[PDB]
């Protein structure tokens, strides 16, 4: 499982079986 | 050509063409019996076939009540006759639907509201008996004297609970028509909002909310885009938990739920495959 596209002018793909960290505000 | 049906205690200008009999096309104005959906030349006739019908709501299962509202699950090989009549009434008011004659391998629900007359109908969804694309929703329809009440939103709110209930992830047929991208876009906002309140761990998988919600994956990742919830920072990437969009959707929730919009798994009576 690879989904693709776009986030503020660049190209990412992503996995939907990683953990992916849910996060708030922060220094990013 | 048709231009305008006779449904109940309603009168609708039809949006569309629709492949009825010449016969019948030929005419401006079509009669629909309420209730077991057959149509008709003219007011007398109607008039005469109401008095003889039987139905006071569709066929099949009542699968779920709640009140006055229930959903019923019409199998298109069961009744042949009235899921065609269906589809002709739903070929109006739907763009692009392409099947009318062979409702043999597919489910129709109908939803439905009651009152002292009859369980009238509100809008229905057709399902593939077998999906080899596992589509929960092939066609999907509002009546128009039922749109913009949040009847939509429970139409697919019931196509993914029978998914949950079925242990399925699905996603409704493509393409989508262009009334029905923006109800779908905000369904799976309202489902992915709750789903992040609820959610108190500190991190997650798509397919643990895909496999939670029933929603598929990839219109998972679209909606979380779209709410622009998907960030990557240092090298991977990161659910960011918008507080704005997270508080409206409370408010939201107030507002909508206060009116009974909403379907109810309690209620809901079935049995899969
Ligand atoms: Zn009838």
């Amino acid at each position: 499982g690879m989904v693709e596209i776009e986030i503020e002018g660049r190209l990412h793909r992503i996995s939907i079986f990683d953990p992916l960290e849910i996060i708030l505000e922060d220094d990013l | 050509m048709i231009k305008t049906i006779a449904f109940g205690r309603y009168e609708l200008d039809t949006w569309y063409h629709s492949p009825y009999p010449e016969e019948y096309a030929r005419l401006g104005r079509l009669y629909m019996c309420e209730f077991c959906l057959k149509y008709m030349k003219s007011q007398t006739i109607l008039r005469r076939h109401m008095a003889k019908c039987v139905w006071k709501h569709p066929p099949g299962d009542e699968i779920y009540r709640k009140g006055s509202i229930s959903v019923f699950e019409v199998d298109g090989k069961k009744n042949k006759i009235y899921c065609q009549n269906l589809c002709l009434l739903a070929k109006l008011f739907l763009d692009h639907k392409t099947l009318y004659y062979d409702v043999e391998p597919f489910l129709f629900y109908v939803m439905t509201e009651a009152d002292n007359t009859g369980c009238h109908l509100i809008g229905y969804f057709s399902k593939e008996k077998n999906s080899f694309l596992n589509y929960n929703v092939s066609c999907i329809l509002t009546m128009p004297q039922y749109m913009r009440q949040g009847y939509g939103k429970m139409l697919i709110d019931f196509s993914y609970l029978l998914s949950k209930v079925e242990e399925k992830v699905g996603s409704p047929e493509r393409p989508l028509s262009d009334l029905g991208l923006i109800s779908y876009r905000s369904y799976w906002k309202e489902v992915l909002l709750r789903y992040l309140h609820n959610f108190q761990g500190k991190e997650i998988s798509i397919k643990e909310i895909s496999q939670e919600t029933a929603v598929n994956p990839v219109d998972i990742v679209s909606t979380l885009q779209a709410l622009q919830m998907l960030k990557y920072w240092k090298g991977k990437h990161l659910v960011l938990k918008r507080q704005d969009l997270i508080d409206e959707w409370i408010a939201k929730e107030a507002k909508r739920s206060n009116s009974n919009k909403t379907m109810d798994p309690s209620c809901l009576k079935w049995t899969p495959p």
